[PDB]
């Protein structure tokens, strides 16, 4: 528990197919799913470790096994997180606890099995089937604030094959009652395949490419949210239009179907190509011509609600508007010549056509909404009885096929307006910037080691740019920090060739921008203390005309190379290894004296990536806005760790969440026991309840705090943060006909809502008295119990044995003074220090050792890349064996352990 | 264009005609290139052909052209140095001394066609003493 | 204690006999999943003759369940393990002992 703990463990990799899926209010999409897995070759021990292999679902965000050591002990796939759930054959798997589910014929996955995984998003749960026989065991209950797909974890030594049904893998088994084979799930501009998760590396043709995060769906990005219109009152000068507008959009469907080789019949006959409708709009039945009116009323209501103004402009325009002469053999039956009127003269402008893009993206999110409400879903493949449909999706995920095919028709809608002479201004479209993400935090960075910094000579290295985005490019000090964009600070200077700037402390224009292909030579004189800039070997200059991008340059401590790729981002970065791989090295810069960076080197240069993992460090003791105050006990106050905001009430004040534990935990026993204000020395000295508390300032809005503890695997940087947030699952056994044996509640955080505390009355009010809210733990039976004020609350947990957990608050503040960690105790209660630290095991007297202190969550962190990744084969074997995941080659890795935070 | 250099830098009313004529015309160079000696385009072409030059040189060739530029220090004439190289023959870079002049070599190697050149030692003094005088005048050029 | 669970079927019939010897491998955790032993990590088989009591009484009593071939989960209270004494420096005093244990074949 205090020395370091090292083993050797395997690498283990995660794939999926492109298959999301969730639940939302009003959501297009399906709620059951239903996939396999069979097992082909399974080597049980090809390292001294057993071979992973499990399978189950994830969830998109949240589910990020990077390859290394991460939580416990390395080897992190499905079940490992509170974001997946696996089973393995003979364990359920989630939150990094194996439960053992009973099932006939118990064994460990092997050659020949077939897991059938079954997903319910009502309940919700997911269900598990081994070889047809039930898995006597459910997870349920859990969120579902994100997208779920299939997933398999593995190490070396697995050959499996995805049963998704269709023409992806035949199932071996029939899906139970009402579920629907995952491969109807692909949307439509996308084609079925295996992917990785979450990868920062990849292999390409000329070496290794490095990936920027990728862009992710939301469970949310399957709403329709079209607009308003029935509060749209139509105008009367528009009234006048919308019939003509509606015969006008007849003769033109009827002009394309006689294109198409419709003719005039009584009936529906496709076959034959029939259409009665086909007849003069005049001649049209009464409810189907309402019906193009309406259709049409929709339309210029639309246009309103979107906030175009449109008005008439020239009636001599209108009059002018000729209809075009129509060949006699487009004489069908119908015994009609659907005329259109020639709108040739009628020019869209760009601004126009986006707003035509926006009229067709509404009416198929309205038409969209009112299927859902009838109760239709997405579905690949069509079924009308059913009501699954392959359209029924929002409109901006529709292929451009029907989206084209939507925008003629609304094309031509808005040229019969302007013919008739309307002017059609659009909105002022404000700018409304996204901001989905933290730039900061969002783009990954790519750092040489800090071993390899450079603090003399001239060198030389290459960077291609594989796409066109957002990429930035140069040299770091090797203090960078992970969270701050690169040459925000004095950190980096870089080059951002995406609109072409020098980035060093702000930003400057330089350069040109590159396209797709080319390639960045950066090269640092340190002898001149100078940096320059080439694209495609001839070299970048300033707008001043100068050939450098930096001058002069401090050393320091030297400099490394470094680039960072915005999400969707792919770079290759040649730092020069093999010199001939350098492709324009010899243009620029072998004559001037440059020398690659990784000339002579034995091996490939090691590289660190800023891994968006939010971990827990000690609060920095310069940190510009938080200060934590080491507060002595004294004779009617117990020791306190106090947090105060130094930059608060003035420009440039941080108020964010703020997430804070405390350094050390406390570790539930192994067994739980079967079933005036002095302390009592017996019940002192035999007692297993701890306690400590927490003052939330007056001032300090009790309504912004959660109190309460965690465990290791907290790692929820979430700034609208609730206890709604809050990852849970639970995991129930039964047996074969139902009768649950066990129901075990699974999270990772366990607190109380300040606001749940504040009296009735005193809600809407600032108060001038402190909260305390106390905590109190028993670590021989598990429970967890709060007090508010000295008055029990409601709220109640369970744990179960080993488990460990972190003192922590969580707080937005409102005031100077925010909280306080009081680690005292109550009457027969011990302090905290007394279940953290074994030689104080039976002290009562309240202490705060140095190595107790305040840590809080940062975003971003730096992370070693490894040398070698696993080589995975993913490929499709046919259309009834299924897609095939394969990996032979073994590797290990020696891994450091820290015992007290589990990872 | 070194020729030239080298005339602009040894004689030098050339340099005060160069500057007349630049200041009266109002001639922007930076315009030219996209006044000061910088702008001097005399110098800014050299500049921009020196790679040319220093192409032919092999990398062996490093430490002769160090000792050229010595004796362009000397003052001694092309004829001077050209014989200085021709008995001095030997003193040139060998290939095991560092890793520097193993892989420069290895890609100079790599360049098709340079298999048969550097096989003529008048050849090599050519190319040294040219070059080497290029570089011992626009050092004395860049730093005054 | 040794309460024994199967992760791999074994042949199901041929079981130690008294006398005989087995060979296994095995990967020793304590009851929180700390690794202490493994002749894995070693990369050879452990070997060792029932009725000799060259091993504690929860191997003793747990191997003799398992069928040639099989692999299985050895749960081993504190009393058949190392016990109050508890072997100094590796297995802490009153630790339970997980096993997972392959017996390769008999010999």
């Amino acid at each position: 528990e205090l020395l370091l703990q090292t083993n050797l463990i395997n690498y283990v990799t995660s794939i999926r197919p492109n298959i999301f899926v969730g639940r939302a209010e009003g959501s297009t999409q399906y709620g059951k799913w239903y996939f396999e897995v069979m097992v082909d070759e399974v080597a049980p021990f090809l390292t001294a470790q057993a071979t992973h292999l499990r399978v189950g679902w994830a969830l998109s965000e949240g589910y990020s096994p990077y390859p290394g050591g991460g939580e416990g002990w390395g080897g992190n796939g499905v079940g490992d997180d509170l974001y997946s759930y696996g089973f393995d054959g003979l364990h359920l798997w989630t939150g990094h606890v194996a439960r053992p589910v009973t099932s006939p014929g118990q064994h460990l996955l092997a050659p020949e099995d077939v897991v059938s995984c079954c997903l319910d998003l009502s309940v919700p749960s997911i269900s598990f089937r081994i070889n047809g026989c039930p898995v006597q065991g459910v997870f349920e209950s859990f969120n579902l604030d994100g997208l779920f797909f299939p997933v398999v974890s593995f190490s070396a030594g697995i050959k499996v094959r995805f049963l998704l049904g269709g023409r992806h893998g035949e199932f071996k088994f029939l899906p139970p009652p009402g579920y629907a084979p995952c491969h109807e799930a692909v949307l439509p501009r996308e084609r079925l395949h295996l992917q990785p998760i979450k990868e920062y590396r990849r292999e390409g043709p000329r070496g290794p490419h490095l990936v920027g995060p990728s862009r992710c769906l939301s469970h949310l990005d399957f709403v329709p949210c079209p607009v308003d219109t029935i509060q749209i009152v139509l105008p009367p000068h528009l009234e006048r239009i919308r019939e003509k507008l509606a015969e006008n959009i007849h003769e033109l469907w009827a002009l394309t179907r006689i294109e198409q080789g419709w003719t005039y019949g009584p009936v529906r006959d496709d076959n034959k190509r029939l259409h009665p409708c086909l007849v003069n709009f005049h001649s049209l039945p009464e409810p189907e011509r309402n019906y193009n009116l309406q259709m049409s009323g929709e339309t210029l209501k639309t246009l309103l609600a979107l906030g175009c103004h449109v008005g008439m402009a020239d009636e001599k325009a209108e009059d002018n508007l000729k209809k075009t002469k129509l060949p006699k053999t487009y004489m069908m039956s119908n015994g009609y010549k659907p005329a259109p009127l020639d709108l040739s003269h009628v020019r869209l402008t760009p601004a126009q056509t986006t707003l035509v893009d926006r009229l067709a993206e509404n009416g198929h999110n309205v038409w969209a909404r009112d299927r859902v409400a009838q109760g239709w879903s997405y579905s690949a493949v069509q079924d009308i009885p059913a009501r699954r449909n392959p359209r029924l999706v929002p409109y901006r995920l529709l292929d451009e096929a029907t989206k084209r095919s939507n925008r003629d028709s609304l094309c031509q809608a808005v040229r019969t307006l302007l013919g008739y002479g309307y002017n059609i201004e659009p909105p002022d479209q404000e700018p409304s910037q996204v901001d989905s993400q933290s730039r900061g935090d969002r783009a990954r960075i790519f750092r040489a080691e800090k071993s390899y910094a450079v603090q003399s000579g001239r060198w030389y290295f290459e960077f291609e740019a594989v796409t066109t985005g957002e990429m930035r490019v140069g040299w770091a000090r090797p203090e960078l920090r992970p969270d701050v964009e690169l040459g925000a600070d004095d950190l980096a200077y870089v080059f951002n060739g995406h609109r072409g700037q020098r980035w060093h402390l702000g930003s400057e224009p330089f350069g040109r921008p590159w396209q797709s292909g080319d390639v960045v030579g950066c090269m640092i004189d340190l002898t001149e203390n100078t940096i320059i800039f080439t694209l495609n070997g001839e070299v970048l200059m300033s707008d001043s005309g100068s050939e450098t991008a930096f001058r002069d340059i401090e050393i320091g401590d030297g400099f490394l190379p470094v680039c960072s790729l915005g999400p969707g981002q792919v770079g290759h970065l040649n730092l020069g290894q093999d010199v001939s791989s350098l492709r324009f090295f010899a243009i620029c810069g072998l004559q001037e004296g440059f020398e690659p960076f990784a000339i002579n080197m034995q091996r490939p240069v090691t590289t660190w990536f800023s891994k968006s993992l939010p971990q827990f460090e000690p609060v920095p003791l310069e940190h510009p806005h938080y200060e934590v105050a080491r507060m002595d006990g004294t004779v009617d106050t117990p020791p306190c760790l106090r947090l105060t905001h130094r930059t608060w009430g003035s420009q440039n004040s941080l108020v964010e969440m703020l997430f804070l534990r405390l350094s050390l935990p406390v570790q539930f026993h192994q067994h739980f026991r079967c079933t005036d204000n002095r302390d009592d020395p017996e019940i002192i000295l035999n007692t297993t309840t701890y306690y400590y508390s927490v003052r939330v300032f007056a001032g300090q809005e009790p309504s912004c705090v959660w109190v309460g503890w965690v465990t290791p695997d907290y790692h929820q940087h979430d700034m609208s943060f609730d206890l709604s947030k809050v990852r849970a699952v639970t995991v129930t056994m039964g047996d074969e006909q139902g009768n649950v044996h066990s129901s075990l509640k699974c999270s990772n955080c366990y607190m109380v809502w300040g606001g749940d505390f504040v009296s009735p009355g005193q809600q809407g009010r600032i108060s001038h008295t402190d909260l305390v809210i106390g905590c109190l733990v028993d670590l021989a039976t598990g429970l967890m119990t709060f007090t508010a004020n000295g008055k029990e609350s409601n709220t109640f947990f369970q744990v179960e044995p080993n488990t460990k957990l972190f003192p922590a608050v969580f707080v937005l503040p409102t005031h100077q003074n925010v909280v306080q960690f009081e680690l005292g105790k109550q009457k027969n209660i011990m302090p905290l220090s007394a279940a953290m630290f074994l030689s104080e095991r039976k002290n009562p007297a309240p202490q705060c050792p140095p190595r107790l202190e305040v840590q809080m969550l940062m975003p971003v962190s730096w992370s070693r890349m490894p040398n070698h990744f696993l080589q995975v084969d993913t490929r499709r074997a046919g259309e009834r064996l299924g897609w095939a995941v394969q990996c032979q080659e073994p590797l290990m890795m020696m891994a450091l352990h820290i015992p007290e935070e589990n990872r | 264009v070194g020729e030239i250099f080298i005339y602009w830098s040894k004689s030098h009313n050339f340099k005060r005609e160069e500057q007349n004529f630049v200041v009266q015309n109002e001639i922007n160079n930076m315009s030219f290139l996209t006044y000061s000696v910088q702008t001097s385009l005399i110098v800014a072409t050299l500049k921009k052909m020196l790679p040319i030059g220093l192409n032919m040189c092999a990398p062996t060739d490093q430490d002769l052209i160090v000792l050229a530029k010595a004796r362009y220090a000397l003052k001694d004439t092309d004829e001077e140095v050209r014989e200085f190289l021709q008995n001095n023959l030997n003193l040139q870079g060998k290939v095991e001394g560092s890793p520097s002049l193993r892989w420069q070599m290895a890609l100079y190697r790599g360049v098709p066609g340079r298999e048969e050149d550097a096989d003529d030692p008048e050849k090599i003094v050519r190319r040294v003493q040219e070059v080497s005088a290029v570089l011992y005048h626009l050092d004395q050029t860049e730093h005054p | 204690g040794v309460q024994v669970e199967t992760i791999s079927p074994g042949d199901g019939r041929t079981f130690p006999k008294r006398g005989q010897t087995c060979v296994v491998h095995y990967t020793g955790m304590l009851e929180d999943g700390k690794k202490f032993d493994s002749s894995r990590d070693r990369n050879k088989p452990f070997k060792f003759t029932l009725g000799k009591q060259e091993v504690i009484r929860g191997w003793e009593e747990g191997v003799a369940q398992m069928s040639v071939g099989q692999r299985a989960k050895l749960i081993i209270s504190s009393d058949y393990a190392y016990g109050a004494t508890g072997h100094p420096g590796i297995i802490p005093p009153h630790a339970t002992l997980v096993f997972d244990v392959e017996l390769l074949k008999l010999e």
